[PDB]
């Protein structure tokens, strides 16, 4: 979209392998 | 990328190989901040101590690639530049402060399924994501090791590589290198004993260090791969140009062109 | 990233270390300068193995498209950039139509795609 949105993923609503890691690290 | 892994097709639509005309070789990497502009690390083009002063008549920007070498017929959208802007306060001589530079693509890229821009961070987005512990993603076409023997386990990667590295506390970065550290450069990497290794390396200079937002779901680019003491070295960490600090500049640069 | 190790700190004197001769990439190659046993690298190879990008292996970019038949002069032919398997270079044939995939959209794009030396 206006920026930072991957067609083949966020748009399509699919998550890439190593994506969950970045979220777990947000424990704060 | 040391100890990283093969990146899924289309995983990093903002990746921009920074190619060199003759020889046809790989010089760096970079992010596509907008169909028009490309954001890369200054020292990629300017670093006298190594006979390094690249003019627009040498750089080619292959965008949206995946394999390191093989031409991807209808995916990569090659391109030539127009203008090269490096930060005026670029301290290459001392500790590469403000290792940022903007490359104006000649013809606005035809945005597509594989070529798509990141989002530069802003106070809000920044403030929430820039806390030590939080991981990030570094992707580049660099070598897998610092040094090696007879290309053991093959050094140069077939395709783009990825590795999520957590940001470390500034006091730790400061305390890990004799080198001067400024507020325009955060560092990221695992601590000894932490278990997980991983770090950028020669060939990733310019690579975008991105971080996905947990709120608006956008992938932001927080740091540019800048400098480092060897690759994956225990006790050492990678230094990334702090994009946000330099945001004001990025703007100052683009807005002057017109409207 | 800039492998800072390459640049010789030129530190005064190694306190509890020795000023042994080490190699640090200067200008366009590794050269032995004296320094502390840790600073820099210990082998003409090691330094060039860690201070250069080394993108110089089997980067066989010559795509299959390159080996296709050259455009043919066709009735409603246009400018068509192709790789000349003879001249080992990319050319432009006017009033031509694509006889396959040996058709690139530009001089440069072609040159890299088939590794032919890029020009200006």
């Amino acid at each position: 979209a206006d920026c930072g949105l991957r067609p083949l993923f966020e748009k399509k609503q699919v998550q890439d392998q190593t994506e969950k890691e970045l979220f777990e690290s947000y424990i704060e | 990328i040391v100890e990283g892994q093969d990146a899924e097709v289309g995983l990093s639509p903002w990746q921009v190989m920074l190619f060199r005309k003759s020889p046809q070789e790989l010089l760096c990497g970079a992010s596509l901040i907008s169909d028009r502009w490309v954001l890369t690390a200054a020292h990629c083009l300017l670093y006298p101590p190594w006979d390094k002063n690249f003019t627009v008549d040498d750089l080619l920007v292959r965008i949206g690639k995946h394999s390191r070498t093989r031409y991807e017929r209808k995916v990569e959208k090659i391109s030539m530049l127009d203008k090269i802007y490096i930060h005026p306060r670029y301290n290459w001589k001392e500790n590469l402060d403000r290792d940022i530079a903007l490359l104006k693509l000649k013809r606005p890229i035809e945005l597509s399924d594989y070529i798509h821009p990141v989002c530069l961070p802003d106070k809000q987005t920044a403030a929430k994501l820039l806390h030590a512990g939080f991981k990030g993603r570094v992707t580049g076409w660099g070598n897998r090791r610092e040094t090696w023997t007879t290309s053991v386990a093959e050094v140069q990667p077939s395709v783009l590589q990825v590795v999520n590295l957590p940001l470390v506390e500034r006091p730790v970065c400061k305390a890990s290198t004799r080198i001067r550290i400024t507020d325009n450069m955060f560092c990221a990497g695992y601590k000894p004993g932490e278990g997980k290794r991983g770090d950028a390396c020669e060939g990733d200079s310019g690579g975008p260090f991105v971080m996905k937002s947990p709120y608006n779901n956008r992938w932001y680019q927080m740091g540019i791969v800048s400098w480092g003491e060897g690759c994956d070295r225990d006790g050492k960490y990678g230094f990334y140009t702090h994009v946000f600090r330099l945001k004001k500049w990025i703007q100052k640069v683009i807005d002057r062109l017109g409207s | 990233s800039l492998n800072v190790l390459c640049n010789n700190p030129h530190t005064a004197d190694c306190n509890n270390d020795a000023q042994v001769d080490r190699y640090f990439r200067e200008g366009t190659t590794c050269l032995m300068s004296p320094a502390c046993t840790s600073e820099g690298y210990a082998s003409q190879h090691e330094c060039q193995q860690a201070c250069f990008v080394g993108g110089e292996d089997h980067s066989s970019e010559m795509h299959s498209s390159c080996l296709g038949d050259p455009p043919t002069s066709c009735a409603e032919g246009t400018d068509i950039t192709y790789y000349d398997s003879d001249s080992k270079t990319c050319k432009v044939l006017a009033a031509s139509c694509p006889s396959g995939e040996n058709t690139f959209e530009s001089e440069v794009e072609c040159q890299v795609a088939c590794g032919a030396p890029i020009e200006g």
